[PDB]
RNA sequence: CGCGACCUCAGAUCAGACGUGGCGACCCGCUGAAUUUAAGCAUAUUAGUCAGCGGAGGAAAAGAAACUAACCAGGAUUCCCUCAGUAACGGCGAGUGAACAGGGAAGAGCCCAGCGCCGAAUCCCCGCCCCGCGGGGCGCGGGACAUGUGGCGUACGGAAG
RNA sequence: CGGCCCCCGGCGCGCGCCCGGGUCUUCCCGGAGUCGGGUUGCUUGGGAAUGCAGCCCAAAGCGGGUGGUAAACUCCAUCU
């Protein structure tokens, strides 16, 4: 069966897969289902913001993808107990809330909470009867347009700083080098076990 | 003991709780006045017989229980079998009474399993702490003895026999 | 402030008053039919946490269970297949005893909702579990909107589909690593799409 | 001078101080919940097992204490753990006397 | 000896409800091959598929972490694209074979037993009515349920006073 | 396009229901023949055992589970 220079080959065809086939034909016709499914979603609501809450800045895990800002699931209650609002009047606000979320950093908290604020600075409530708490007059001039567009704060933007131009002075061009990589990788894998001759010095008396 | 039982029985008669008959017209006879008077305190201190496992429990561990009355027959005995071990620790009186269906005629019931004594009247003091010297003689300081006694194992009547049968001849196998 | 202790007391039953009572009792279970109707449940701290209220519409039955594997249903032991597939006597189907005795709980009385169950004894040969049941249609069910979801058709026989948590249990799904051979929603949903040849129509 | 490998690693931030999650403190041990464990002890009794391990644990040796714990009881965190509270059993019966 | 209470149970063409059976494309729980492939054949593959049995619903199931991760950390479930024909399994042969990040579709969260508190503050049935259409009630009076625990406030994101 | 007939989702008179938040102080705080272990089956890519099940043994409470090589010691992370 095999022939002259070629691949080596593994088809997962040895099962019966003709009856389990997917084709895809009715994919255009469920594209047009699910913008009907937004658009009577949009107009049926409100004037509150098509597709939905206000999302957190959120970092991904895992070194391949830790420089980059993703947007999240909620706002961790921590930062809704700083920004001053309560945890069960928050999700009708507009805001979304995961409560499992843990803030262990102090950088990535306070800008969650300058993104809840500023949230806040830019949202116009409407009183039932115009009572308005918290609130005044006519809503900012009927709030100047009727809906928003795939994200209320533009939830990624992810943003690179400047530095724009240095000097190579001394102590930067002669010491940060390859041979601190090597000795720091070293004694990451030599701390255990000189920690150990330690011991058996210390019971050397 | 049944002499014991009545006396106990006569006390806790008189401290029989709220029924939904007598509940309509208190809430009357509360709020006709409330209406009337507007009191701030018209009653100091209505008692009342508590009842119930669940809520015996709290009592007496937190020691406000004076009087313990436990019940009998219990279908599942491990629903009460705590607490005359509970009473004792927390030095609390207890007593055991015949028929879980008796003490639950009091509280106008099927079953009620325990009933407690928490405040009784003043004047009737000297009824409840008259029996209860005479209970706590029998269940509280006898309970380093009544904790080893075992019971069960007995025969029955016609193999006990045919084991008295061997010993008489066992008595006439000597004499 | 007594369900403490009833539930601490049962967690102990190896000692000498704890094997006394879970002894006079499976002794009185044995004489009993195969189904039957409890009054009561016998151990109501259990009940309760598992969902049982003492009110009308909610019913107790104990039913007694045949311990043991399975052994495969086939004449003389011949099972005319190749090597492997000689398994008539060392096999151990699938799902837990306590799910097959709440299944011919549900079965019996068809009319019943079943919530769940829990173990009441066990002998050498026979396992008596208590399974607690829900008529759907007693009004002080169809009433209370925390009772409301079992009246809803589709909680039709739940131990016939393996939902309570007795038959859940052997269904291997939950959260995790150790756990994903079921990743959308069951096994055989799971098997469907990690081998469906999901063919575009741009390809 | 920070970098990505060796023994001080990652990123440089600053930590967040909270107070902790409240799931986290769940077996502890409430001294309510102390007083019905220790209250139903004596009502209720020991194993058959640990009888005969606190036979072994007051005269036979420890070494072979714990050889029988760990094969009733599972594992071996689990079979110190309870061979050091049937020697506070133990201490406690003849000590406190 | 009689009567009473309760507890275990019986009986009824008792007053009122319920369930059975069909369809079964899709869904859930079980049960389960062999042809075939390996150029023979046992493990393996076919395949956890066909046949078998039992339950549904217009969807079902799953679903708010006894999770992933190991770093600046994410955050229920389901579907899609990738991961990836990869890690791994395998007479290590034929063959088999996931997941986590990441980009999307959609987005919603909650309740209880327990532990305490409130005079069982709770529920069902019957009778006549406030007063009604197309009938269900909050009101009134009796029978039951229920302290072996109905209801309210409470749920691990803490809670109560 | 118009007119006809029936039907639906949503304003406004009468019922029904109605003290939330913050800070401090004290008290409270959890699911067992289950976890887990051994062994035997089936299953999985899961390999010194991924899951399930039978039988036996069977918990703890600064505990328990998980951290993809069996085990002991130790620290940390994470969930309940
Ligand atoms: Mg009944
Ligand atoms: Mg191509
Ligand atoms: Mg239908």
């Amino acid at each position: 069966a095999p022939s002259r220079n070629g691949m080596v080959l593994k088809p997962h065809f040895h099962k019966d897969w003709q009856r389990r086939v997917a084709t895809w034909f009715n994919q255009p016709a469920r594209k047009i289902r699910r913008r009907k499914a937004r658009q009577a979603k949009a107009r049926r609501i409100a004037p509150r913001p098509a597709s939905g809450p206000i999302r957190p800045i959120v970092r991904c895990p895992t070194v391949r993808y830790h420089t980059k800002v993703r947007a999240g699931r909620g706002f961790s209650l921590e930062e809704l107990r700083v920004a001053g609002i309560h945890k069960k009047v928050a999700r009708t606000i507009g805001i979304s809330v995961d409560p499992r979320r843990r803030n262990k950093s102090t950088e990535s908290l306070q800008a969650n909470v300058q993104r809840l604020k500023e949230y806040r600075s830019k949202l116009i409530l409407f009183p039932r009867k115009p009572s308005a708490p918290k609130k005044g007059d006519s809503s900012a001039e009927e709030l100047k347009l009727a809906t928003q567009l795939t994200g209320p704060v533009m939830p990624v933007r992810n943003v690179y700083k400047k530095e724009k131009a240095r000097v190579i002075t001394e102590e930067e061009k002669n010491f940060k080098a390859f041979a601190s990589l090597r000795m720091a990788r070293a004694n990451a894998r030599l701390f255990g076990i000189r920690a150990k001759r330690a011991k058996e010095a210390a019971e050397q008396d | 003991d049944r002499q014991t039982a009545t006396q106990l029985l006569k006390l806790a008669h008189k401290y029989r709780p709220e029924t939904k008959q007598e509940k309509k017209q208190r809430l009357l006879a509360r709020a006709e006045k409330k209406a009337a008077g507007k009191g701030d305190v018209p009653t100091k201190r209505p008692p009342v017989l508590r009842a119930g496992v669940n809520t015996v429990t709290t009592l007496v561990e937190n020691k406000k229980a004076q009087l313990v009355v436990i019940a009998h027959d219990v279908d599942p005995i491990e629903l009460v079998v705590f607490l005359p071990a509970l009473c004792r620790k927390m030095g609390v009186p207890y007593c055991i009474i015949k028929g879980k269906a008796r003490l639950g005629r009091l509280v106008h019931r099927k079953t009620c399993t325990t009933v407690a004594f928490t405040q009784v009247n003043s004047e009737d003091k000297g009824a409840l702490a008259k029996l209860v010297e005479a209970i706590r003689t029998n269940y509280n300081d006898r309970y380093d003895e009544i904790r080893r006694h075992w019971g069960g194992n007995v025969l029955g009547p016609k193999s006990v026999a045919r084991i008295a049968k061997l010993e008489k001849a066992k008595a006439k196998e000597l004499a | 402030g007594a369900y403490k202790y009833i539930q601490e007391l049962w967690r102990k039953k190896q000692s000498d008053v704890m094997r006394f009572l879970l002894r006079v009792r499976c002794w009185q279970y044995r004489q009993l039919s195969a189904l039957h109707r409890a009054p009561r449940p016998t151990r109501p701290d259990k009940a309760r946490r598992l969902g049982y209220k003492a009110k009308q519409g909610y019913v107790i039955y104990r039913i007694r269970v045949r311990r043991g594997g399975r052994k495969r249903p086939v004449p003389k032991g011949a099972t005319y297949g190749k090597p492997v597939h000689h398994g008539v006597n060392q096999l151990k189907f699938a799902r837990s005893l306590q799910s097959v005795a709440e299944e011919r709980a549900g079965r019996h009385c068809g009319a019943l909702r079943v919530l769940n169950s829990y173990w009441v004894g066990e002998d050498s040969t026979y396992k008596f579990f208590e399974v607690i049941l829900i008529d759907p249609f007693h009004k002080a069910i169809r009433r209370n909107p925390d009772t409301q979801w079992i009246t809803k058709p589709v909680h039709k026989h739940r131990e016939m589909r393996g939902l309570t948590s007795a038959g859940r249990k052997s269904r291997g799904l939950g959260k995790g690593h150790k756990f994903h051979h079921t990743i959308g929603g069951s096994r055989r949903a799971a098997w469907r799409r990690r081998n469906t040849l999901q063919l575009h129509r741009y390809r | 001078y920070p970098m990505a490998v060796g023994l001080n690693k990652g990123h440089k931030v600053t930590k967040n101080v909270s107070k902790p999650r409240h799931s986290r403190r769940r077996g502890r041990l409430t001294k309510h919940t102390k007083f019905v464990r220790d209250m139903i002890r004596e009502v209720c009794g020991f194993a058959p097992y640990e009888r005969r391990a606190m036979e072994l644990l007051k005269v036979s040796k420890d070494k072979r204490a714990l050889k029988f714990i760990k094969k009733r009881v599972g594992t071996h965190i689990r079979a110190k753990r309870k061979r050091e509270e049937l020697s506070n059993v133990l201490a406690a019966m003849r000590k406190a006397a």
